[PDB]
RNA sequence: GGUAAAAUGGCUGAGAAGCAUUGGACUGUAAAUCUAAAGACAGGGGUUAGGCCUCUUUUUACCAGCUCCGAGCUCG
């Protein structure tokens, strides 16, 4: 058996992260609800995934499920053989609807223990699943709650009785003994024990720990009914060391709820994560913001019964010993932050020359990663808005919700409200995979301020009408939410497919005030849609999105106000732009100039890249930079090119080291 | 063997130094005499043919040589031998009592400038040019050869000016030689005794003195013992009397 | 002392312990705190001991076995002729700094390991037909590598043919004829050059900090270089920090005319698959 | 015996010089010292008392040594024994091929100037003073004593400046014996080993031990009382002509 | 030239002897082998052709001596050259403190009788043999060559008995040459350092190659036919005689 | 100083020795005369006074030796200085053309035998004895000095056999001042040139005596011993050989 | 910034051992020896019956994921 087993708090079940554990044991790993942002969560916190041999989900639900594509994709680049889910049994049909936007995912192995499958048991865990149906095939009224049992372990054996045994000492005549005492039992004939009691460790009980969820009141009852809870509550069989519990605070507040929990016995622990956590997740997002806050506010503004609130990295040992470990737990300081700014060898002067040097529409940037999510920047999404009571979200990428949260603080739910509508340019990962975090907070955020639930408007290839169907039909109740328009019906040459289609466009030019809106086919992938959107005060917006230099977008794109363009490589590898479909940084400035528009900006970049990009020479007084959570307004573009100093200096030992790594690069190719 | 190698011979105009320019540049190498200008050696240059090139210099002045080394250099590309065999000599007692005379501190200084400084300042500087030669497959760059006379051992009444300028390069042939061994430069010492020189009834009485042969030294014989050296290759740091086994009286 | 029992029963069970022990190092046994630390440095202990005896039965191995021109007193000579060698090199010598700056950064085990390989070092030059003048800078006296200097020499420190003292290299040549030599150096080695000073850390630096080198020359504004390692041998698996003996005679190597492909003959042959 | 006598010692200001200036005082005898005016040897004459004069002069100029000489016969009136102890010395190789350096010719000249010149110079001015002197009844006149180092026969690398102005010494040894054998002066040489003299003591201390052990008997530097008595036999002596001593303790020196 | 000449080596049989005999027989001269019988000189004789021809004598023993030179004159009608190439060596202290040791008698005697008596027999015996010869044009009736080591001038520890013998051949050279000069006989002797003569090619490798390293130029053993080279110029040069020549290549040996 | 030191003089009956031993005896030292029985080297012994003993023993044999070195020991209890006065000299020409001569074999020997290996043997004797003497506080055992003439370096016509001894003497002075540094000997060897010993002692020694630069006059016994106590006193006086001559350089 | 493998501070292994290193010896020609010193498998931790579990560093390889069915460039 394993010498060390404990758990750890990812996510502590705050409204931008979700809940989730990691059990930890020297044989196995496990994880709980695998939400939105979790693999962003472990990655940043230095937590590896390369034994996770079970993922546990606790209901069907995307604030449990939402991150698990993202998991999968990493797991098998991982080179693990066979995952192996937990949960409802709606799995196999989430896993079928996963395959309609991704590929077919033959490297990995996938398997399902449903509720209703027998007792799974490992070499150092034994997992009971307990069904639980709330009070009054999709179904949206089961929750499945954990029991992990521990496997017994041995007693070691009292090497100090070496002095009172006959045992000839350091002879393989230990073998038996150790067969022995390590189970109990004692060889008399080398002296006089007839157990081990005289001889060895007494061996230590397994200690169970439970996780339960009880997302609403409805859930209170069945809980406390159940009879196979009160097996090991209401007993002395290894009484619960803890008990993990994922519920509001109204639930918790409940008397019967309250009574349940107290007769697990007085020496049980209660670990909360009920949204009332008080803890930063993203140090390294929350230390570059502050960062650059000091440089200009407004382009940078800042980011925002015994029991036991649950906070991050928090851990509880339970096989050594069975303490409140609390040892990693996240301090955020940002004293500490502009401190180390300041000391920066030019960051300091930088700004002083800039700062001595001296309204709508606004652009947010949610996020400007290519790929995979990092410590710095998530995943593609960017906000406009184009007056102070609408808005238009440009792209949706895992986890956007939560960048957005934490941006605006307690003011989502008034930014949820003025959420017109959602543009999904090309089907690939990590750029629509947010869209249903986005459309449950926009429910919740549309029923706290009191507005009607008008659905919203979604502009996107039709391939991703079979996606959301699937899930709508099999897992949970989306599709009632959104009304979909094919991008294809706005492009130039476009036709009115049907009235409803008609009816639809027309209401989005209303809502949004556009004059018009227009999309065209880019050469990145089958199916891949820009944008351009002109308001009646007269500037107009294009996104391009993944794309390489295309025609199409510059004559669409004429006498842009403002260009986004992919930036994801640079000129060293314009081979592999090509082969990845993908466009660099000169051929981005290129396209942007030949369309002749007012402000290039760019984003989607790569994983490559880890804080700033290459500032070549040809960046002009119009090419600007992205970064997460930076606000730009039509005024501040004269701005843009008189803050690449403060940037220069605040990032210059990484852009020197990633400077070194490409001259060490080039000088392998040429000595190659 | 000595073909193809190229010398430097100071004083080489006449003398000792013009013997052994002759018996080299007969055996096949090529020479360059270096010595005043005054002493007309471009004409025994011309005689000896176009391997042997006359150099005007003074081995007193480090500019002469220098400027006598780099005609040397591209002429012909590299020096191997450097022979020494110029030197002024004087007759003066240190102090005659009877005539109250005393030697003339002008007279010391000029000897020891031609003799043991002019020696020394073109070895010092052969030895950079030397030094820059590939080393041989015996790991020799090149040989040195001076000339210091017997006076260095036994000298005469009023020869005290000549013995301190020859015995100061009996005495400075041993550093030397362990100066220049880890380059690969062997640096010997000759030491003549009475030779048909024009330097040198008293021809025969000092003829006569010498035990064997009876006879004043000839310059072609001195040729011999330098192209011995230059063959030899585990000569090195001696001093050699040619002289006949004659030892000086007062 | 309740280690005398944790550690007799463990003799018992014989888990890598040593046989004996002594009081000092039984002092140092409980200055250990972690469990690993005191099983390491048991370890330790245990593997001294067996060594000692088996190379004990190696003597009792041994036990079972005119005219001339010289005498046989040559062990003798070679150290005298080594000595004159030694005393000329004092003089006319090509000047090698060993920067003793990094005492601080280093633990017992690795100060040991430090003394070894500059007694190593230096009799590599000694033995050579031509030494350097081998300097040891920021020596401060009295302290731990000082120390432990004169307890391995003896009464040889005060004779051997090398400068220490304890100022600093900049404070005794100028600092353009300064190179230090560091693996993190951006610059990269070409040729020897015969009118330059080098300066070699002596470091060990197990638990790999890298840069300490690196820094210390930056601070003081010096030049610095990294051998051409990657250029001549195609290296495989190891950290490209080389031991201070393979450093002194790579530089004897290349002091004497050798060529690169000579002078990386002592790098190991555990690191680069060969030359290019 | 050396009571009465009266020497003229040249560099006695410090190193061998003054040695044998305190001994030949304390024997009774008066010296004479003979060095350059910023080495303050005046104070060493006031402490060896009455019989010893400072002479400020420069070995390398005709005028000083015979202002100097002047002064010694005023102060005495006859001079019967020389001394020369006076030299300076200098380390560099003839030519090194890895650093492209070659032996500067001014180097050289300057220690030719003093160590050999210099010896001379005074050689032959002494002597004139030396031969007014009334023959001694065994026919003497005076005894002139030089000092070559044990260089002029092996010298070391980097000692080729030194080497050549104390071979000449050694070789100009037995031409001015002859020179002077009608009048009756006697000349002789010594050659020290390693002395422990301030030219040697410039060294660094490990080398000084090294040096010092490498001597085969006594295992030690050399001590300049032992070479003032050498000095005191030469002069004693009266069949001791032309010959160089080597005062090093059978020390054969290496490269 | 040597063309025609007809030598006399003593211990020509091995070592530096045979060395000079091959080339001298190369040039076309004649030699005679002058060895003990147990050397198996005639080995080499037959080797060498027609023009060399073995003589068992002792060098030590008259009489052996004058039936070798009756032998060459038999064979060839004249002797020249007269090369001195045979002696033994020891190593032994003179008196070891620590071990109670002390030189024997014996040992010295041994070693002093065949390096410096049996020299001098050979030398005495060639003369009258040398004498005969009709004068060339020069003068000169012909070359005697001999061999001492450097331990002559500097010896090491445990060379007491080979640099006394050594050393007597170097001071004898001088009154044999004033001695031979009237007849007509050049009398020279040569110096060699450390050849790698077969006796010193016979010492463990580390030894070999220390001493060799210790030789400032070349780095090495000496060649046994660099010195017949030497002893070639030797006879072809009319003007050399009396001076011993150090082939040692600028190596000073220590204690 | 040399007062109380024991001396041990060979051929101190006559010539060199006894000039030393009569200097060395006033100084207050104690000699030991060794030469052989027929030099009648008892009366000497006498006439010095109590402080020389006259010990009858042949240079060339090891016997003798042996037991003169025990009667100086049972003497006087210590040796501390080793004279080599002791020699004899043969002219003959190596050969002589005209007249058909040629040097014999036993002259050789015979002088061989006395000069060089006799000079060997006694030092290697009284070294043992020598040997023996508690290190004085600068380390000094004792000294050794011999003699031998300028003929090592320039012999005359007919001095071979002579200039043959005398230069083996010069030439092994230097490793056998090696041999015993070590242990705190001190080797050394004078060079007189001409002296007025019986071996020297009408028209020749005139003409001798003024070929000498200066003095014009043979060379005085006493001026040698004179230069014997200096090289004693002085303790860094080792491996060297001094020319007792006068500049004089001996010609054919 | 990630993924995987590896890490012998004198050098090779084995997984013990050789070649080496430092101080001393006046060696009789095996000193080819005697004697004293230093022997830590990247560094931390844990455990552990080894042996494994984990953290960090370095070196060397490697780094997108368009799914359907029939019309067969568009249709759901
Ligand atoms: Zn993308
Ligand atoms: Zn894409």
């Amino acid at each position: 058996g394993p010498n060390t087993v404990y758990l750890q708090v990812v996510a502590a079940g705050s409204r931008d992260s979700g809940a989730a554990l990691y059990v930890f044991s020297e044989f196995n790993r496990y994880l709980f609800n695998c939400g939105e942002g979790v693999q962003r969560l472990m990655q940043e916190h230095k937590l590896k995934v390369a034994r996770l041999d079970n993922i546990f989900l606790t209901r069907m639900h995307w604030s449990n499920v939402g991150g698990l594509s993202g998991m999968i994709l990493t797991l098998k680049e991982t080179g693990l053989p066979k995952c192996v889910l937990s949960g409802p049994p709606q799995l196999e049909k989430y896993l079928e609807a996963i395959k309609i936007f991704s590929g077919p995912l033959k490297g990995i192995e996938l398997a399902v223990r449903p509720h209703s499958a027998p007792e799974y048991e490992d070499e150092t865990m034994t997992v009971y699943q307990i069904p639980i149906h709330s009070e009054q095939v999709r179904d949206s009224s089961l929750v499945v709650a954990f029991i992990c049992k521990l496997h017994l372990k041995r007693g070691n054996f009292l090497v100090l009785k070496a002095k009172e045994m006959g045992l000839p000492v350091g002879t393989a005549a230990i073998a038996p003994i150790i067969a022995a005492v390590k189970d109990g039992k004692s060889i008399t004939h080398e002296g006089r024990e007839i157990l081990a009691e005289e001889l060895c460790t007494p061996p230590d009980p397994g200690a169970a720990f439970v996780v339960v969820e009880c997302p609403d009141e409805s859930f209170i009852q069945p809980i406390c009914e159940n009879a196979t809870f009160q097996r090991y509550q209401g007993k002395a069989d290894a009484p619960v060391a803890l008990v993990v519990h994922m519920a509001p605070a109204s639930v918790l507040v409940d008397s019967r709820y309250q009574q349940w929990m107290e007769r697990f016995g007085p020496d049980t622990q209660h670990l909360v994560l009920n949204e009332n956590c008080a803890s930063v997740h993203n140090l390294r997002s929350h230390k570059i913001q502050t960062q650059l806050n000091l440089i200009h506010p407004d382009i940078f503004p800042l980011l925002t019964v015994p029991m036991v609130q649950g906070e991050c990295l928090l851990k509880y040992q339970l096989r050594p010993r069975r303490e409140w470990q609390r040892d990693a737990i996240i301090t955020c300081n940002p004293e500490e932050f502009i401190v180390e700014a300041l000391q920066l060898p030019n960051f300091q002067q930088s700004v002083q020359e800039y700062r001595r040097s001296a309204q709508y529409p606004e652009i947010i940037f949610l996020g400007t990663g290519s790929a995979i999510p990092m410590k710095i920047r998530n995943v593609s999404a960017t906000l406009v808005n184009i007056s102070p009571d609408t808005s238009l979200l440009l792209d949706c990428g895992e986890g956007t919700f939560g960048q957005l949260c934490r941006h605006y603080g307690d003011q989502v739910d008034r930014v949820l409200g003025t959420l017109a509508a959602v543009f999904v340019s090309h089907l690939h990962a990590n750029h629509h995979t947010g869209l249903p975090s986005i459309l449950l907070q926009r429910e919740r955020a549309l029923a706290s301020l009191g507005k009607p639930l008008h659905p919203l408007l979604v502009v996107a290839p039709n391939q991703l009408k079979a996606w959301l169907q699937q899930y709508h039909n099999q897992c949970q109740e989306v599709l009632h939410h959104i009304s979909m328009i094919p991008a294809k019906c706005l492009q130039e040459g476009a036709e009115i497919s049907s009235p409803a289609v008609e009816r639809l466009i027309s209401s989005l030019l209303r809502t949004c005030d556009l004059e018009e809106f227009q999309t065209c086919l880019v050469r990145h992938c089958k199916h891949a849609f820009g944008c351009a959107l002109v308001h009646t005060s007269g500037w107009k917006v294009v996104y391009s999105g993944d794309t390489m230099p295309c025609e199409a977008l510059v004559r669409m794109g004429k006498d842009a106000t403002l260009l986004i363009h992919e930036a994801t490589l640079e000129d060293g590898l314009e081979e592999e732009a090509v082969e990845k479909t993908h466009s660099t940084t000169s051929q981005a400035i290129s396209v942007g100039m030949r369309m002749n528009a007012e402000f290039i900006m760019l984003n989607h970049f790569s994983q490559r890249y880890a804080k700033v990009p290459l500032f070549s020479p040809n960046f002009s007084e119009k090419v600007g930079v992205a970064f997460d959570h930076m606000k730009v307004c039509f005024g501040d573009f004269p701005t843009m090119p008189k803050l690449i100093p403060p940037l220069k200096a605040l990032f210059a030992g990484d852009i020197e080291e990633m400077e070194e790594r490409r001259e060490k690069r080039e000088l392998r190719q040429v000595r190659a | 063997s000595v073909k193809g190698l190229v010398a430097v011979i100071t004083g080489g105009a006449s003398g000792l130094g013009l013997a052994t320019a002759e018996r080299l540049v007969g055996q096949g190498a090529s020479a360059v005499l270096l010595d005043l200008p005054n002493s007309g050696g471009e004409a025994q240059a011309k005689k000896l043919g176009n391997n042997c090139v006359f150099a005007p210099a003074d081995v007193t002045s480090e500019k002469d040589v220098q400027t006598a080394l780099a005609l040397a250099k591209g002429k012909f590309g590299r020096v191997d031998v450097a022979v020494n065999c110029a030197g002024i000599a004087v007759a003066s007692k240190t102090y005659n009592l009877k005539k109250g005379q005393t030697h003339t501190l002008e007279d010391f200084q000029r000897v020891l400038d031609v003799n043991l400084m002019g020696t020394f300042n073109v070895i010092r500087l052969v030895a950079g040019e030397m030094g820059q030669n590939e080393p041989d497959q015996g790991g020799q760059r090149g040989v040195i050869i001076n000339t210091a006379s017997v006076a260095a051992f036994e000298g005469q009444v009023g020869q005290a000016a000549y013995s301190a300028s020859k015995g100061g390069i009996v005495g400075m042939t041993l550093p030397i030689a362990r100066d220049l061994a880890p380059i690969g430069i062997r640096v010997m010492t000759i030491a003549p005794g009475l030779f048909g020189t024009p330097l040198l009834k008293v021809c025969n009485f000092l003829a006569s003195q010498v035990p064997f042969p009876s006879r004043l030294g000839d310059p072609a014989e001195y040729a011999h013992l330098v192209q011995a050296i230059i063959e030899n290759p585990f000569l090195n740091g001696e001093v050699i009397r040619l002289d006949g086994a004659i030892r000086m009286q007062p | 002392a309740a280690t005398r029992e944790f550690i007799e029963m463990w003799r018992l069970l014989g888990r890598e312990v040593p046989e004996h022990i002594t009081e000092e190092e039984l002092k140092t046994l409980m200055e250990c705190v972690s469990n690993t630390a005191k099983k390491k440095y048991l370890k330790y202990l245990y593997t001294k001991e067996k060594v000692k005896k088996a190379r004990q039965i190696k003597k009792e191995m041994k036990a079972a076995a005119k005219n001339f021109l010289f005498l046989r007193l040559w062990d003798r000579n070679m150290d005298i002729a080594m000595g004159w060698k030694g005393a000329q090199a004092m003089q006319f010598g090509q000047p090698l700094v060993f920067d003793m700056a990094y005492e601080n950064y280093m633990k017992r085990k690795e100060l040991q390991n430090t003394v070894s390989q500059l007694l190593e070092s230096e009799g590599w030059n000694r033995r050579n037909v031509d030494p350097f003048h081998i300097y040891f800078c920021n020596l401060k006296i009295d302290g731990a590598l000082h120390r432990e200097l004169v307890k391995r020499y003896q009464e040889k420190w005060d004779k051997l043919l090398l400068t220490s003292t304890e100022k600093s290299h900049v404070d005794l040549f100028p600092k353009d004829s300064i190179i230090y030599l560091t693996a993190d150096s951006p610059n990269v080695m070409t040729t020897f050059r015969h009118d330059k000073v080098y300066v070699i850390g002596s470091f060990v630096d197990k638990s790999m900090q890298p840069g300490t080198s690196l820094a210390k020359a930056k601070r003081l504004n010096l030049a610095t270089e990294c051998l051409p390692l990657d250029k001549y041998l195609q290296w495989e698996i190891g950290n490209k920090n080389l031991t201070l003996d393979q450093m002194i005679r790579i530089l004897l190597c290349l002091k004497n005319n050798g060529n690169w492909q000579e002078a990386l003959q002592f790098v190991p042959k555990r690191k680069h698959t060969g030359f290019l």
